[PDB]
């Protein structure tokens, strides 16, 4: 539904 | 305007009479907030994403000025790490990917 | 291509000699995929979403087409509930977000 980093 | 992806393309909204910076996120169905104050009813909802699942109140039918364009849409609030603009909204303000 | 945002904008890839398909995903720093095999030494990495982090293998310098555009970059493989294409690949296409 809802998509990221580090 | 036209928004490069060489940073992260993040805006800013207006949303309940309180300012906020958002990312816009063509990988979200939907747009999540925190720490926002949305006045009335609401319902209980998940959203998935990488990582696992989170609890949400949703909202119906909220005003938000996304860069400086009025729409009018679901909102759902609870722990993001990041504000996220989705394509819910997204399509309102005729946001497209160009490449 | 223009893609708009009434569906989601996924596109066909080719990596490894595999086809995927994969969300372009501007709320991604990162490209993650599962299920795909890479050749040859990663380093551990963890990466973090809406509900919390998963560990990956971080791969270099991975050639990737990404609807019919030749690109190379760093590759991410691990649990996803679905394959993503972020920002490190999507400057590379040229990709734009338009409103």
């Amino acid at each position: 539904r809802v998509x990221e980093a580090l | 305007p036209q928004i490069t992806l060489w940073k992260r393309p993040i805006v800013t909204i207006k949303i309940g009479g309180q300012l906020k910076e958002a990312l816009l996120n063509t990988g979200a169905d939907d747009t999540v907030l925190e720490e926002v104050n949305l006045p009335g009813r609401w319902k209980p909802k998940l959203i998935g994403g990488i990582g696992g699942f989170v609890k949400v109140r949703q909202y119906d039918q909220v005003p938000i000025e996304i860069c400086g364009h009025k729409v009018i849409g679901t909102v759902l609030v609870g722990p993001t790490p990041t504000n996220v603009i989705g394509r819910n909204l997204m399509t309102q303000i005729g946001c497209t990917l160009n490449f």
